[PDB]
């Protein structure tokens, strides 16, 4: 709800209800940084559902297409590797965020080389963020469906589950 | 000592440790100053 | 397909024509570099940022071709010194240490699926190579499944090293055309010379038609 | 925009600031790194690169070694752990060579101001010039370095050994 | 080392050390003795050397077991 | 063909100036040097010969190895 | 954008300097040019001159050179290069004494002469063992 | 077969020749 | 560094000066050829030992003669 | 990057890898030496010619104490046509069991001998492994005169 990258055409400056019109500096970065974690975190997500489903070439088959279900099957010993992976990659980017000019989803540093931004950086940002949102919105739908029925993504397209 | 162990006592120690010590000498003496 | 000799010269005489032409493509781009090529006209664009990191793209290439060489033909010099040394269950080997070409498989296995599941309209997969039956003609074999194991990962292996040491030794003679940190202004002695002297601890084959005459000899290496 | 511009504002370097060699994540993972971690004495860099460094390298030795077995041997863990600290005692037989030969100096960030200060009229290679002013650059940090990397090295090639013992036996 | 001649492994090395300089954790490590490609000279004794002890290396192994293994 | 083309890739242009000079000499004695002055190939024309050589050799060396194996069987 | 403005309009490459023209010598060469015109670095690409002073810096004074002779094709003479140590000692090269060595200037003395030919010069022979 | 006392005194009088090798080598000079 | 001698058969023609690369060789007066020019060799420190100079040569066997010596990181032509 | 070519100032001031590969080839050129007298020529190639001899008969020496120690000499004397004449013993790690019981002679794995210093001392009158042990300790006594 300001100078911001991330407003476009359907609902520009989307702050129904006013979270950020009273919010300082601050307080807007982290939301910035909380979306765009979201976002990348959800296309990721989205990703492997989908591709889980129909693609499950790791632990020699086995652990059931069905997303949700193959969450408790992986060795736990690999979820742990995952586990401190992220974690690693977090105490990195806290790391980056005491660099000098620091932007508050910009880890690539981009800053660096971007001062005076362009159209086109803006509406890639744009673009990164509005995927970003379309896709959690997708797996937010695609975990709450596969737990009401019980059924994966293209398993309940497939048979007529709509 | 048998003199069957002779060979398992002399090669591994001329064959990988006289290369050791004469690589640190070769180097130590070719990378001098004056 | 039955007649073998046909097959193996046809294949034989269209890779060596192939190679033949892309080592005088790139000499022929190395030739545009020293010749044709003008530096005000380019100014920012693709080809003047090739050349501006040059360098890196050199070494990289060059640590890629070490990369590959080192393990494919060390790979093959391992086996040999383990059968030599009566170990072989050492080896590189199927019935050994195995390195099997899944992916080249995976896409085996997808080709022979093909007809029915993604090309719906297809009768037979489009080469018996990919699987399938063994198709002879007067009791002499057509077409036959070619199985892909450790062996075939090895001589892959080969090619990409034989392939991208070809690739080091034309681009490091199109890039280096013009000019470098040995001979600051190559492109005044032009695309085809012997030397620029002795000096500079000597200056043998800096052209770019010396690497284009190194050049052909790996490619005549790789095919 | 443009994501590739010369390095520091000088276009003569042989260098340039692309997004991996000047990126904020870069900048970050290597002051992280022990090498060029804030805070650190050469001795701790020494220890904490030794310990990293044996800790992979008796993974290849046991893993492939001439002595392997499918299954759990504790006469192939220790070749693999003699191996790799055999491979840790050279690499610090190079270290120690490689310091003696390289640096003349026992307290560095010192001596090139007092050269470009008090004046440096003697054999220079010394008093003047001095690559680096870390202080991994003088005889007493390198020294310090490869004892680090020496002790580290046995301790996580031992350690390593501990781990593998147990994964292989508990799991 | 006898048909490659100098001048093109200069360049190649000169690409090395630009590699080596550029590239961190590596940067600590540097030569005394600034890498070059081998002389002309060196070179042809280089490849000649080569060629003479693969020539008899090869050749002696052959004489020798085609003698053994063809005469019991 | 392919053994001949190591004369031209391992040698050099100095050495067979010099012995050119010499069978000159011999032509000369005996009147019979041409007026086109004989000189030995250029280093880049050496090069190339060695090359086409090589390349001639080997190719044909696997061209009658493939053809006379895979006729007869 | 660039550390000093009289720099040409170069965007970088890693053909440049390394660490020896830090701490052994480098070579700069300054030129003033009536135009911005777009001239081919010794080392890398296509850069652009300052309308005015130009100054570039090289790692070996044969870049210096080559970039100078390029800037003769421009009609560009008052090119001059130095040598620069590690700290500022700055010497003048080319232009040793503001005439360029093709052109006989009064002042210069024959260094490394010999009053004789080729066929002159003693046998190795007697020039043993000194 | 030869004995352990005939072996470890050629390997003595070895050492002995070995001496008198570097003491040729170091007066051969650097 | 390499040494280059100047022998009095030099005509003056200047094609050695100027095909220098490193500018080891100038131009000095003289009086022992029509030009009242003979080539100098004053910045051999600089001589990279390429032979540009002696390619140049128009006088029958050579006046300016470059022999290779001890080598230096000019004369080895390093950018490094 | 200095004193390494003692004998070549040119070559110590090389800042190169050049100073070291011509630092070996160069060695023996005694007369292309720095400081470099005639009498210093002709001295330094007499020892290097009694050190040369030294090594001459140290090998033959060595030759001799292994056809005594790992060979089949006494074997040999009795069935000369029949019996394969063994140069040392082999010890290496590398083997496998199938090399080791391939190369396996006797009592431990070696390697024939093509040198025929077999026939050669039989010839000239030996018959014991202890004839070839004394030749060995002979040749020692003969380096370490020439050394
Ligand atoms: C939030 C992301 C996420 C999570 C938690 C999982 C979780 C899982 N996946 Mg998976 N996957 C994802 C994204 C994700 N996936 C994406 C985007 C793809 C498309 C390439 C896949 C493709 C995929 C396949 C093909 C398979 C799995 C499988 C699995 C299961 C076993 C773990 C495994 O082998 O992973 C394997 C994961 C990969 C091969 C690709 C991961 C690539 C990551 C997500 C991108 C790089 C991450 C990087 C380290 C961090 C980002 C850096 C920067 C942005 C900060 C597990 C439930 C396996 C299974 O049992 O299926 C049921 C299996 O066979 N996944
Ligand atoms: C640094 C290198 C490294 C090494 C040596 C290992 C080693 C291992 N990983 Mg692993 N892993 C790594 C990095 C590494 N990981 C990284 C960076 C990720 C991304 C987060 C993972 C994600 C991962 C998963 C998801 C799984 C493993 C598993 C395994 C184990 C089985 C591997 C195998 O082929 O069986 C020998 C083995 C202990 C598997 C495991 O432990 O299951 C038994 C498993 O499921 N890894
Ligand atoms: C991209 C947006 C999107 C789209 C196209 C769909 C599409 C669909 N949803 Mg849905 N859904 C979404 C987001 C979306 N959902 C989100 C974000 C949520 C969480 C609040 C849900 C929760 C949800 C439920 C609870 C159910 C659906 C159902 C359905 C199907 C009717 C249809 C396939 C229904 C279905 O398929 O089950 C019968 C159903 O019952 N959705
Ligand atoms: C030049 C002669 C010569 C040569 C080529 C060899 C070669 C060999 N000997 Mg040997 N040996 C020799 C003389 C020689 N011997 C003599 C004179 C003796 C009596 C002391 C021995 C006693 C001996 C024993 C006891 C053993 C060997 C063994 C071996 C083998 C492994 C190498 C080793 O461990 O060396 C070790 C050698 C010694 C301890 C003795 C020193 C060798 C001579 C005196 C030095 C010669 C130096 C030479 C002239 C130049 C040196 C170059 C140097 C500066 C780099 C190898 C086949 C081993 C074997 O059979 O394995 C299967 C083994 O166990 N040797
Ligand atoms: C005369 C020369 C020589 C000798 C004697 C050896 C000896 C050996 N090599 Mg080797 N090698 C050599 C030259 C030599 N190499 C060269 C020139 C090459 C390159 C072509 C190789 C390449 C090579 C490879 C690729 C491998 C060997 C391996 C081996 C080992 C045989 C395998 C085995 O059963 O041991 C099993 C080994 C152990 C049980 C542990 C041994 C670890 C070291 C050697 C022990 C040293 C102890 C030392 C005194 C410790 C110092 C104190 C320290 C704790 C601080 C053995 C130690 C194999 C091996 O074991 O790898 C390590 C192996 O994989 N070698
Ligand atoms: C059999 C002969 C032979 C071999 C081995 C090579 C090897 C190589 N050439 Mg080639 N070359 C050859 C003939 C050969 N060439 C001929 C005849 C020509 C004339 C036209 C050329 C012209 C040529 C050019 C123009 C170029 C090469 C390049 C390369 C390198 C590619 C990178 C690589 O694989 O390195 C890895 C090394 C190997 C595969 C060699 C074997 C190494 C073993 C298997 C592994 C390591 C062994 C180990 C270290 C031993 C240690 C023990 C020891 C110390 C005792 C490689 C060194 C390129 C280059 O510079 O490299 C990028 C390049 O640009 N070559
Ligand atoms: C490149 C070619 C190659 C390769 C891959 C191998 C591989 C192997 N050889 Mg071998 N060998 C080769 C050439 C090769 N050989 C040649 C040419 C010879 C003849 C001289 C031999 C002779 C030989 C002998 C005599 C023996 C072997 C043995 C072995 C095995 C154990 C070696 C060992 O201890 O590993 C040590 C490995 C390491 C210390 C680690 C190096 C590799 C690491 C993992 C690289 C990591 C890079 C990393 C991904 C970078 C990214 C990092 C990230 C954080 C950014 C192994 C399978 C031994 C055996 O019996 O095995 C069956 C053995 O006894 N070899
Ligand atoms: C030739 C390649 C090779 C091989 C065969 C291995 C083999 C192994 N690594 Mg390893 N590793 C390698 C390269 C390799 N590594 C490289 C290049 C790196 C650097 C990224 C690592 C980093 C690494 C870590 C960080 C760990 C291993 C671990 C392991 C072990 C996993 C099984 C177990 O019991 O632990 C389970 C196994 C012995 C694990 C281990 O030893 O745990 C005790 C472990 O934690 N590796
Ligand atoms: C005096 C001995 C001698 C010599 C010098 C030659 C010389 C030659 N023979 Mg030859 N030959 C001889 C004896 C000899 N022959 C005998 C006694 C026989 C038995 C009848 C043969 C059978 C024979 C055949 C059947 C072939 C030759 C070929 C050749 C030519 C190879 C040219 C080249 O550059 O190879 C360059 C070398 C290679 C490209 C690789 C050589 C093949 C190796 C062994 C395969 C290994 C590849 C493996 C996957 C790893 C490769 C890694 C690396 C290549 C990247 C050359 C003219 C071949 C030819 O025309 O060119 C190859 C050929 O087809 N000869
Ligand atoms: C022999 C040789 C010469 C001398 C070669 C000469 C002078 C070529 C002479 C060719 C004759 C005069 C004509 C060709 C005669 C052939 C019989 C014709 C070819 C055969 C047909 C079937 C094509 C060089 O000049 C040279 C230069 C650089 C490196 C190596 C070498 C080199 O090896
Ligand atoms: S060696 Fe280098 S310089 Fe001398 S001739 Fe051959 S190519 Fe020209
Ligand atoms: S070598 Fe000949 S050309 Fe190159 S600098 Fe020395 S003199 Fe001038």
């Amino acid at each position: 709800l300001d100078g911001m990258i991330g407003s476009s055409a359907p609902f520009k400056n989307f702050d129904p209800l006013g979270f950020a019109a009273k919010a300082d500096q601050k307080t807007l970065n982290k939301y910035r940084e909380s979306e765009l974690k979201h976002g990348r975190v959800a296309m990721l997500a989205v990703l492997g559902w989908i591709v889980q489903e129909f693609w499950h070439p790791l632990y020699d088959g086995k652990l059931s297409s069905n997303p949700l279900k193959a969450l408790t099957e992986v060795p736990l010993i690999g979820w742990a590797q995952i586990f401190v992976a992220i974690n690693v990659i977090e105490y990195l980017q806290n790391k980056i965020k005491e660099l000098p000019g620091y932007r508050p989803g910009d880890y690539l540093g981009t800053w660096e080389w971007v001062e005076q931004s362009d159209e086109g950086w803006d509406s890639y940002q744009t673009k990164e963020l509005n995927n970003g949102r379309l896709a959690m919105v997708a797996i937010a739908g695609l975990i709450v469906q596969d737990l009401i029925t019980g059924q994966a993504a293209l398993e309940q397209i497939t048979a007529g589950n709509t | 000592m048998s003199l069957d162990l002779l060979p398992s006592f002399f090669v591994p120690l001329v064959g990988l440790v006289l290369p050791l010590f004469s690589i640190i000498g070769l180097f130590l003496y070719i990378e001098k100053e004056n | 397909a039955i007649d073998y000799p046909t097959q193996l010269s046809l294949f034989t005489h269209h890779v060596w024509i192939g190679g033949f032409c892309i080592v005088g493509g790139a000499a022929h781009g190395a030739i545009f570099f020293v010749r044709d090529y003008n530096a005000a006209n380019n100014y920012n664009n693709l080809i003047d940022r090739v050349i501006r990191h040059r360098d890196a793209i050199i070494s990289h290439l060059n640590w890629v071709c070490i990369f590959l060489g080192c393990h494919s033909f060390g790979l093959y010099v391992h086996n040999d010194t383990m059968r030599a040394l009566g170990r072989s269950q050492d080896l590189f080997s199927d019935n050994a240490i195995a390195l099997k070409p899944i992916f080249a498989q995976f896409i085996q296995n997808l080709h022979t699926l093909a007809p029915g599941s993604t090309a719906p309209n297809a009768l037979t997969t489009v080469s018996y190579a990919f699987g399938g039956d063994v198709i002879s003609v007067g009791s002499k074999i057509a077409m036959m499944p070619i199985s892909l194991g450790t062996a075939d990962f090895l001589v892959h292996h080969i090619h990409a090293f034989t392939i991208h040491v070809t690739v080091l030794i034309l681009l490091k003679g199109v890039l280096y055309s013009r000019n470098s940190r040995l001979i600051p202004d190559k492109a005044n002695l032009g695309f085809r010379f012997p030397c620029d002297g002795p000096g500079r601890g000597g200056t043998c084959q800096v052209s770019a038609w010396d690497h284009v005459f190194l050049g052909l000899f790996w490619m005549y290496n790789s095919i | 925009v443009s994501f590739i511009k010369p390095y520091r504002q000088d276009p003569f370097v042989g260098h340039l600031a692309t997004p991996i060699t000047t990126s904020a994540f870069t900048r970050a993972y290597l002051k992280v790194l022990p090498a060029y971690r804030p805070g650190l004495t050469p001795l701790s860099r020494g220890a904490e690169i030794g310990f990293t460094h044996g800790y992979f390298l008796i993974g290849p030795f046991y893993t492939y070694g001439p002595l392997r077995s499918v299954e759990f041997s504790l006469t192939s863990l220790a070749a693999g752990l003699l191996a790799a600290i055999t491979l840790l005692l050279i690499l610090t037989v190079g270290l120690s060579i490689y310091g003696q030969v390289t640096y003349d100096v026992y307290d560095n960030a010192l001596i090139v101001k007092l050269v470009r200060q008090m004046v440096g009229s003697e054999r220079t290679q010394d008093l003047p010039q001095i690559k680096g002013t870390s202080e991994l650059d003088t005889v007493l940090g390198w020294q310090k370095f490869s004892e680090g990397f020496f002790s580290g090295g046995l301790i996580g090639s031992i350690v390593a050994a501990v781990g593998i013992a147990l994964y292989s036996t508990y799991l | 080392f006898l048909i490659s001649w100098r001048g093109y492994w200069q360049e190649l090395i000169e690409t090395i050390v630009w590699a080596h300089e550029r590239t961190p954790l590596a940067n600590l490590v540097r030569w005394k003795d600034k890498p070059v490609a081998l002389s002309i000279v060196q070179a042809r004794l280089v490849g000649l050397a080569h060629f003479t002890i693969g020539y008899v290396l090869t050749y002696a192994a052959f004489v020798i077991a085609s003698t053994i293994g063809k005469l019991g | 063909i392919w053994a001949f083309s190591l004369m031209f890739l391992f040698s050099g242009r100095g050495y067979w100036q010099e012995l050119i000079e010499s069978i000159v000499w011999a032509h000369n004695k005996l009147k019979v040097a041409p007026s086109i002055q004989p000189r030995a190939l250029s280093i880049t024309q050496g090069r190339a010969v060695g090359v086409a050589h090589y390349l001639l050799g080997g190719i044909g060396t696997t061209w009658a190895f493939f053809l006379a194996r895979i006729i007869s069987v | 954008k660039l550390k000093q403005s009289d720099f040409p309009k170069f965007e970088g490459s890693t053909g440049g300097w390394l660490s020896a023209a830090k701490n052994e010598e480098k070579y700069v060469i300054i030129w003033t040019s009536k135009d911005a015109s777009l001239f081919e670095m010794p080392t890398g690409g296509t850069a652009k001159m300052n309308a005015g002073n130009n100054v570039a810096y090289f790692a070996r004074k044969e870049q210096c050179l080559a970039l100078g002779s390029q800037l003769r094709g421009f009609k560009i003479t008052n090119y001059k290069i130095f040598r620069i140590y590690p700290p500022l000692d700055i010497t003048l090269l080319h232009p040793f004494d503001g005439v360029f060595p093709e052109k006989v200037n009064q002042g210069r003395s024959p260094v490394g002469k010999r009053d004789a030919s080729i066929g002159g010069n003693p046998n190795p022979a007697s020039l043993k063992f000194q | 077969m030869i004995y352990d006392s005939q072996v470890y005194i050629a390997l003595v009088i070895a050492v002995v020749a070995s001496v008198l090798a570097i003491r040729l080598g170091a007066t051969l000079y650097n | 560094s390499h040494t280059v001698k100047i022998y009095d058969t030099c005509i003056g023609c200047t094609q050695c000066v100027r095909a220098c690369p490193t500018d080891v060789l100038e131009m000095v007066p003289w009086d022992g050829c029509k030009a009242g020019q003979i080539a100098s060799a004053p910045r051999t420190e600089d001589c990279v030992g390429c032979k540009r100079c002696e390619t140049a040569c128009p006088t029958d066997f050579l006046s300016v003669r470059v022999y290779l010596g001890g080598e230096t990181t000019r004369s080895l032509g390093l950018a490094y | 990057v200095y004193k390494f070519p003692k004998f070549s100032k040119a070559l110590a001031e090389d800042p190169s890898t050049r100073r070291i590969w011509y630092g070996i080839a160069t060695a023996h050129d005694f007369e292309s030496h720095d400081a470099m007298t005639e009498s210093k020529l002709y001295q330094k190639i007499f020892a290097s010619h009694f050190g040369h001899i030294a090594i001459i008969f140290l090998w033959t020496a060595g030759n001799l104490f292994h056809v005594a120690w790992q060979g089949n000499f006494e074997a040999w004397i009795l069935n000369p046509l029949k019996v394969r004449p063994i140069a040392h013993a082999i010890w290496d790690p590398h083997f496998g069991q199938a090399a080791y019981k391939a190369f396996l002679k006797t009592s431990s794995p070696a390697n024939l001998a093509l040198s025929g210093v077999y026939e050669w001392w039989y010839t000239i009158g030996m018959r014991t492994n202890n004839d070839l042990y004394q030749g060995s300790f002979f040749l020692i006594l003969l380096s370490s005169l020439l050394l």
